[PDB]
């Protein structure tokens, strides 16, 4: 689950980076690029200029935490001995107490009402008035 | 008309419709039989004969049929109430039999 | 094309006579609770069993134009030819029924059959006799008077 | 009119419902509270302001009589304390009206009244008459009746005032440690009073000191006279007894049916009471007709008869010198169904009397027999 | 009186036929032979007599004149009839008649009337059956032709157009007073009717 | 189409197989019912939840065992995709790149830190 | 055999699918004629004519040929098919519906010869014996008393 | 009317029924569908074929078969057969009574 | 044999049936009519204790019991209700329907 | 506790029914006064009618409310009977 989710957010960086990249170029290149004196603006691809390499210190500051929340579950791992077969044996018993100490609780509804059933006829019978 | 002889007999003539039942059930021996043959790719009627034998059959039938509603005759009918449903017999005469069958009794 | 409107108009007519005689069977059937009467399942029957005579009568005396008939509409074609009903209209498929007929049990020496219409000459012989035969004497004994 | 006496008299019974004493007999009271005093005793009832609590008598002073007091409550008091069951409506002063009627009249009287008995100079020949039974028919207590042959007498016994008694219909016997007896039983009574006197033929009040002599041999001195002459005295009878035509020296054929009672018993057994016992006896057996047995009493009586094939028949006149005759016929733990009818053959007076007062001491103690030959059962 | 009667001829050519016929609709077959007297007054006093059309008929049953012959029957109490005529308005039921007639025993009161006003004329015999089922004296009568006059009749020939012993079916009750038994008879004649329109029909014919 | 069946096998007759085979005081009584009632129930209600955790355990066993291990594998793939058209240029600026590839190789080295310590048993 | 379509036709890439080239799916048809005119044609259209305009062009030549009629709710397509091998005498052959891309003919023989072995053989059963008996055979207290009671229960 | 049913019903049925051995023996040549017809054909022949129930009524239940005539009512003179034992019975039981009639004077103490 | 390969081809076959428009088609086919065909089914090598692991389709199980009901097979025919047994929640069924 | 006339005061008779009016010298004189003391009488006992209508229910009809006693009794009984059982059965039961 927590490898799910740590998983599968380090794959969604990928097309949050695309969503990032291109479209700040799709905001169009104002800059000094040595083509002549036309500033390609339309067909090699105003949008707002606040992203062009300000937004490399403006938008990317904002994704930074963003990219170091990975770290975070990593610390979550369970790590311990990769030969987990202590804990089977430890808890196995589980299995059989519940049920051990089950078979009482179970034959306690009934037999504890059974106590009252043994004299059911007259604490129900008796009611004649 | 009784040209041999009047041999009316009506207690007995019933025997003739008693057993011209036997020639009509047959009838239904003397039809499967030509389906039968028809059924398999034989001899048209050299193997069937189940015409004729229907034919006499039925003209046999309607012979003695017709000979028995001649021997009859009520013309239909006539005095039409419930035929003999107007009915009385002899049954205090049987019953008072009884003084002279039984009662020799001193003996 | 025209010459034959006629005669598919008389389809038309005939197939209406075969449903209108259903339909009124259909109604007489609940009309009353138990079966009416066996004589009426039997002229029922009869009737139905005419104008499939009908039918059957029109179908081979000009099957072989039906074969040469393609597809050739008027008068209503073109316009309702969207709802896709025309598949079940058309369907060639044949019914379970229709499938489970067994050519099969009959194949058995099958490739004749034919030329057994002499049994046809000899049944008209025989009921052409017996139309004359209706001498009441004695049935066809012919021997003593009684 | 002459008839307004007899329209007063119509109405003698009293209201009789307690919470108003309205005695008037000339008393004197006052209310809150309510006591009374005459020239003699003194009432005083304290009764709730709804209904009666307590009653309480003073004898002012008298003379030795005033220990009789503190029995008068006992018998007053116990006529108006009303809880038996629960009675707030039903309570009629009727009887307690006679027991005060027996003292108003007493102190009406008094000059200086109540203080002249003879019961303590009497109570000697009580004590007397026992000694004379030195015979010991070991009954242990049945002398006591015994003794009403010839003398017996009593202070406030049931009523409040003195009396005497005799017969008491048993006389010859009953574990039975309850008082069934005493409610069911009837000692008769002789009462005592005083009363004006009109006819100078009767002595005065004798005020007494003594009547009899120091050794009882029965004799009888008087008092003497003159203590200013006084009035005398009278005395009633409880249940009048009608005595025959005598006065001496101061047909119907009715018929009943009963149920006896028999359980086992001799041969053949009387129906009506026991002294029929002894005095069908001749002997052991014999009763032929014996037709005269003795039946003692101060009259004797008479004859007997009996049947055979023995429905008994009997006759009994009285031969007191009056010789006057009845009969009776008989016909038949369980009732029987006898039947009982009367017949008599002659007829003549009877006075009924209820009281005749004496001139002295020893005329009432005289006559007790005739009165006891005078009883008459008749069980109906 | 009052009575609901009824009649319709068949030819005796099927007598037999229409006894046989008869005899269930439940008894045998009672044979009667009768005479009749008729007389015709003259002195005209009528108290309760109608002299013009209710002339007087006396009818004696020579019942053993039957197997014997020549009438003579006083004997038997004549009875004595006079009738009204044929009442017409009424056609849903048949005619109801009106004939006083009594019986006496042989009175010579006969004689006496006629000595006053009657006097004896051409009169009848007739033979009968008789097949009274129920409340219903259906019977069969023919007056075999009867040229004396209560006396034998050897004769015995036809008597009228009717030629054939001429069907009867009478209700007797002379207390109409009750209409509403006079209706439940009405219904039953219907119905008997219905149930017999088999065969015998009848209606008003021509004595 | 379809690839109809390979009904080969198909009879009735199978004896074949199975031929070979055959070789003012009911209170306390009110009292007690109610106490024994709420005990059992309550402790039965409770202590089921020992399921949840065994299969908490379970489950928290498996998915270390050999996920880890896939992981631990397809972690440095995308790091050697990372280097698709890189070369030491300093044809662009590709600044970009050059971040780019300084911070995935600081989240690369993290995870090969955090892994190497991961599997402390042999 | 031509009642229902079936696929081992599951490519779009030949052609564009409208007048100029929707001819293509028929030209690699479950069927294909082999030797029409269009088939000793335009097999040689390699740097030559090869389009739908160009086809437009063989009624000129003698043979057998094809012929759109309709383009009909959103896809009714349909080839007339004929021989036109001789001067102008074509034989039609056989047509087809190519909608829902996929080939359909049907002769007129079905409406017919499919009603009779339905309607025969469906109506042919209800002679099943519904009862049998007669004279011969052809034409076939207390609990009785509650009844007499029925109508008295709503009454009282 | 009641006994020329009788052709009305023999010849019109069981004739037109064996006339229906030409529907299916017809030439075969034409058509593959017309034969799911003429199993109607057939299959409604027998069906009608079998109309005997209504033929051994008017066979059996013919008019009476148990009592023929118009029954007329008459009488009998037999009643001498039981009358000859009844007289026999009755000029014997005479002597039962004359046997007892003795009994009664068969009594004699004194009188004569 | 005519045919190569053995076990592959024995289970292909078993677990092949996932979805019921292949059924339909086979039911078409009326194999189901087979009374050799039929018993023959009532084949459950792989429902057993032994011969269960190796299935990987673990959710055409459901379908042997639907089979084995008799009238459904019929009744499964139509093409329309053999269309609406192609539904089901996946996401809500977290836990394995049955 | 009874709110009706007091029972002295519903005195059967008059006492002093004379009221010592014999006829001479000494005789009660107020025939009048006489008249207003019986007429105060009748209203005292009228009074007391008012109160003894209205005083008891008599339930139904001295021997009805008697019945319904019995009734009650009998119930009272089988009502005690009914707990005294259910006492017992308790008392037998609660042993573990």
């Amino acid at each position: 689950d927590r490898l799910t989710q740590l998983q599968e957010a380090m794959d969604e960086l990928l097309e949050m980076f695309l969503s990032a990249f291109f479209w700040v170029e799709r905001h169009h290149d104002l800059k000094t690029f040595g083509p002549n004196d036309k500033i390609p603006d339309l067909k090699a691809d105003t949008k707002s200029p606040e992203e062009y390499k300000a937004g490399q210190l403006q938008l990317a500051r904002d994704i930074i935490v963003k990219e170091q929340q990975i770290e975070y579950l990593i610390s979550t791992l369970p790590g311990l001995d990769n030969s987990e077969r202590e804990q089977i044996q430890l808890l196995r018993e589980l299995e059989d107490d519940l049920v051990t100490a089950e078979a009482q609780r179970q034959e306690a509804l009934k037999e504890r009402d059974e106590v009252l059933g043994k004299l059911d006829a007259l604490l129900r019978g008796l009611e004649r008035p | 008309p009784v040209d041999i002889h009047k041999p009316f007999t009506p207690a007995e003539r019933i025997q003739q419709l008693g057993e011209i039942d036997n020639d009509i059930a047959s009838l239904l021996q003397h039809l499967s039989a030509a389906l039968k043959a028809l059924a398999t790719p034989d001899p048209v009627t050299a193997f069937k004969t189940a015409q004729n034998d229907f034919f006499r059959t039925i003209d046999r039938i309607d012979k003695h049929l017709t000979r028995q509603i001649y021997a009859l005759e009520e013309a239909g009918i006539i005095t039409l109430k419930s035929g003999t449903g107007s009915g009385a017999g002899t049954v205090g005469a049987g019953a008072t039999e009884e003084q002279a069958q039984q009662l020799p009794q001193p003996q | 094309a025209p010459e034959e409107l006629k005669q598919l108009e008389l389809l038309r007519n005939r197939f209406a006579q075969l449903q209108s005689s259903l339909t009124s069977l259909a109604g007489n059937l609940i009309r009353t609770e138990p079966l009416p009467t066996y004589e009426s399942l039997q002229a029922s029957a009869s009737i139905l069993q005419q104008n499939l005579r009908s039918i059957q009568e029109l179908m081979t005396e000009n099957s072989d134009i039906f074969k040469r008939i393609a597809i050739h509409p008027s008068t209503n074609f073109p316009g309702r030819t969207q709802e896709h009903m025309l598949l079940q209209l058309l369907r060639k498929k044949l019914e379970p029924e229709v499938e489970s007929w067994v050519e099969e049990a009959r194949e058995t020496a099958r490739a004749f059959n034919e030329q057994w219409a002499d049994m046809l000459e000899t049944f008209q012989h025989s009921l052409h006799h017996y139309v004359t035969v209706q001498l009441k004497k004695q049935y066809t004994v012919e021997e003593q008077e009684m | 009119e002459e008839v307004i006496h007899i329209l007063s008299k119509s109405k003698g019974l009293v209201s009789e419902a307690g919470l108003e004493r309205l005695a008037r007999s000339l008393e004197l009271e006052f209310m809150w509270k309510r006591t009374l005093i005459v020239a003699g005793s003194a009432l005083e009832l304290l009764v709730e302001f709804s209904q009666d609590v307590v009653q309480s008598v003073t004898l002012n002073f008298p003379d030795i009589v005033t220990k009789h007091a503190q029995k008068a409550g006992e018998i007053l008091f116990n006529d108006l304390r009303l809880a038996p069951g629960q009675s707030p409506l039903t309570k009629s002063l009727a009887r307690f009206a006679a027991n005060f009627e027996r003292l108003a009249v007493l102190d009406k009287l008094s000059i200086l009244e109540a203080v002249a008995d003879v019961y303590e100079s009497l109570a000697r020949l009580h004590a007397w008459e026992l000694q004379k039974l030195r015979e010991d028919p070991s009954l242990a207590g049945k002398d006591d009746e015994y003794l009403e042959n010839l003398v017996l007498c009593t202070k406030s016994g049931k009523p409040a005032m003195n009396d005497r008694g005799r017969v008491g219909l048993a006389l010859d016997y009953e574990a039975e440690v309850a008082s069934w007896i005493a409610d069911n039983e009837r000692t008769w009574s002789i009462l005592i009073g005083c009363a004006p006197l009109r006819d100078l033929s009767i002595n005065p009040v004798r005020i007494s000191d003594k009547w009899i002599g120091p050794n009882v041999k029965t004799s009888l001195p008087d008092g003497l006279h003159t203590g200013e002459p006084i009035i005398d005295w009278l005395d009633p009878e409880p249940t009048f007894i009608p005595a025959t035509d005598q006065q001496q020296q101061q047909p119907n054929a009715d018929t009943t049916t009963s149920k006896p009672t028999p359980n086992a018993k001799a041969s053949h057994k009387k129906l009506d009471d026991f002294e029929a016992f002894l005095a069908k006896h001749s002997s052991h057996s014999g009763p032929i007709s014996n037709m005269t047995p003795s039946q003692h009493q101060p009259s004797s009586d008479l004859s007997i008869d009996v049947t055979l094939r023995p429905k008994l028949q009997i006759v009994f006149p009285l031969h007191a010198t009056s010789k006057e005759e009845v009969k009776g016929k008989i016909a038949h733990e369980e009732g029987d169904q006898m039947e009982g009818v009367k017949t008599e053959g002659d007829e003549d007076g009877e006075e009924k009397k209820r009281r005749r007062p004496q001139p002295g001491d020893l005329a009432r103690a005289l006559e007790v027999l005739e009165d006891v030959g005078k009883w008459a059962e008749f069980v109906r | 009186p009052y009575e609901i009667f009824l009649a319709g001829v068949v030819s005796d050519n099927k007598a037999r036929a229409v006894l046989g016929g008869f005899t269930e609709m439940i008894r045998g077959f009672p044979t009667i032979k009768e005479l009749l007297k008729e007389r015709g007054p003259q002195e005209l006093h009528n108290i309760l007599v109608r002299q013009p059309d209710a002339i007087l008929g006396p009818a004696q049953a020579g019942a053993e004149a039957a197997p014997h012959g020549t009438v003579s029957g006083g004997k038997p109490h004549i009875l004595r009839w006079s009738d009204i005529p044929d009442p017409p308005n009424q056609r849903i039921p048949p005619f109801i008649t009106q004939r006083k007639i009594i019986e006496i025993p042989d009175q010579r009161a006969p004689r006496i009337l006629a000595a006053s006003k009657f006097r004896n004329k051409s009169d009848l015999v007739e033979e009968s059956y008789h097949w009274w089922f129920n409340d219903v004296e259906y019977s069969m009568v023919r007056t075999l032709d009867p040229s004396p006059q209560t006396t034998d009749q050897v004769p015995s020939l036809a008597g009228l157009e009717p030629i054939g012993d001429f069907w009867l079916l009478y209700v007797r009750m002379r207390v109409e007073a009750t209409p509403d038994r006079m209706q439940q008879a009405h219904n039953q004649l219907q119905q008997i009717r219905d149930q017999l329109l088999g065969v015998f029909e009848f209606k008003v014919w021509d004595r | 189409l379809w690839p109809d069946p390979p009904a080969f096998w198909k009879p009735e007759n199978i004896e074949r197989y199975n031929a070979l085979k055959q070789t003012r005081l009911a209170p306390a009584s009110e009292t007690t019912s109610d106490s024994k009632h709420f005990d059992r129930g309550f402790e039965l209600k409770k202590l089921a939840k020992s399921l949840l955790v065994n299969y908490l355990e379970l489950m928290g066993i498996m998915s270390i065992n050999p996920a880890h291990a896939s992981e631990k594998v397809q972690d440095i793939k995308t790091i050697v995709l990372n280097f698709h058209h890189i070369l030491n240029e300093y044809i662009q600026l590709m600044q970009d790149h050059l971040d780019a590839k300084r911070n995935e190789t600081a989240a690369v080295r993290a995870v090969v830190d955090k892994a190497k310590r991961l599997i402390e048993g042999l | 055999l031509d009642e229902i379509q079936w696929h081992t036709n599951p490519a779009v890439v030949g052609g564009s699918i409208h007048d100029n080239s929707v001819l293509f799916y028929f030209r690699e048809s479950p069927f294909y004629d082999k030797t029409s005119n269009n088939e000793v044609l335009y097999q040689q259209g390699l740097h030559n004519q090869t389009m739908m305009q160009f086809l437009e062009t063989l009624r000129e030549m003698s043979g057998l040929e094809f012929v759109v009629a309709q383009e009909t709710g959103t896809g009714v397509w349909v080839i007339n098919k004929q021989t036109r091998r001789k001067e102008d005498e074509i034989s039609v052959h056989g047509t087809y519906f190519l909608v829902g891309e996929n080939v359909y003919m049907a002769a007129p023989t079905l409406a017919d010869i499919i009603s009779m072995r339905l309607a025969s053989a469906s109506s042919s059963i209800s002679r099943l014996l519904p009862i049998a008996a007669s004279v011969q055979s052809w034409s076939p207290p207390d609990p009785r008393w509650l009844e007499e009671t029925l109508m008295i229960h709503e009454f009282f | 009317e009641r006994k020329n049913i009788l052709i009305a019903s023999i010849m019109t049925s069981y004739r037109d029924l064996i006339t229906h051995a030409t529907s299916p023996i017809t030439s075969a040549t034409a058509s593959p569908g017309h034969a799911g017809y003429s199993s109607m054909a057939l299959s409604t022949a027998i069906h009608a074929a079998v109309k005997y129930t209504e033929d051994l009524l008017s066979l059996t239940r013919t008019l009476r078969e148990a009592l023929w005539v118009v029954g007329p009512l008459t009488g009998p003179g037999e009643k001498d057969a039981q009358a000859e034992e009844g007289m026999a019975k009755d000029a014997e039981v005479v002597w039962d009574v004359l046997n007892e009639m003795r009994d009664r004077e068969r009594e004699r103490m004194m009188a004569a | 044999h005519g045919g190569h390969t053995r076990f592959e081809l024995e289970l292909e076959f078993v677990q092949a049936l996932s979805n019921p428009e292949y059924v339909n088609w086979l039911a078409s086919r009326k194999y189901l009519m087979n009374p050799a065909f039929v018993a023959y089914l009532d084949l459950q090598y792989w429902s057993r204790p032994p011969y269960l692991k190796y299935l990987t389709y673990p959710t055409a199980l459901r379908m042997l019991q639907l089979l084995q009901s008799e009238r459904f097979r019929q009744e499964i025919l139509v093409p329309d209700v053999a269309w609406q047994l192609r539904l089901e929640g996946m996401k809500a069924a977290v836990l394995w329907h049955k | 506790a009874i709110i009706k006339k007091l029972r002295a005061a519903q005195q059967q008779q008059a006492a002093n029914p004379s009221s010592q009016a014999a006829a001479g010298g000494p005789g009660t004189t107020g025939a009048p006064g006489s008249q207003p003391s019986s007429s105060g009488p009748n209203a005292t006992a009228a009074g007391g009618a008012i109160g003894t209508t209205s005083l008891p229910s008599s339930a139904t009809t001295g021997p009805t409310p008697s019945n319904a006693l019995h009734s009650v009794k009998e119930l009272p009984a089988t009502t005690d009977p009914i707990k005294h059982k259910l006492q017992r059965a308790r008392a037998a039961v609660r042993l573990l």
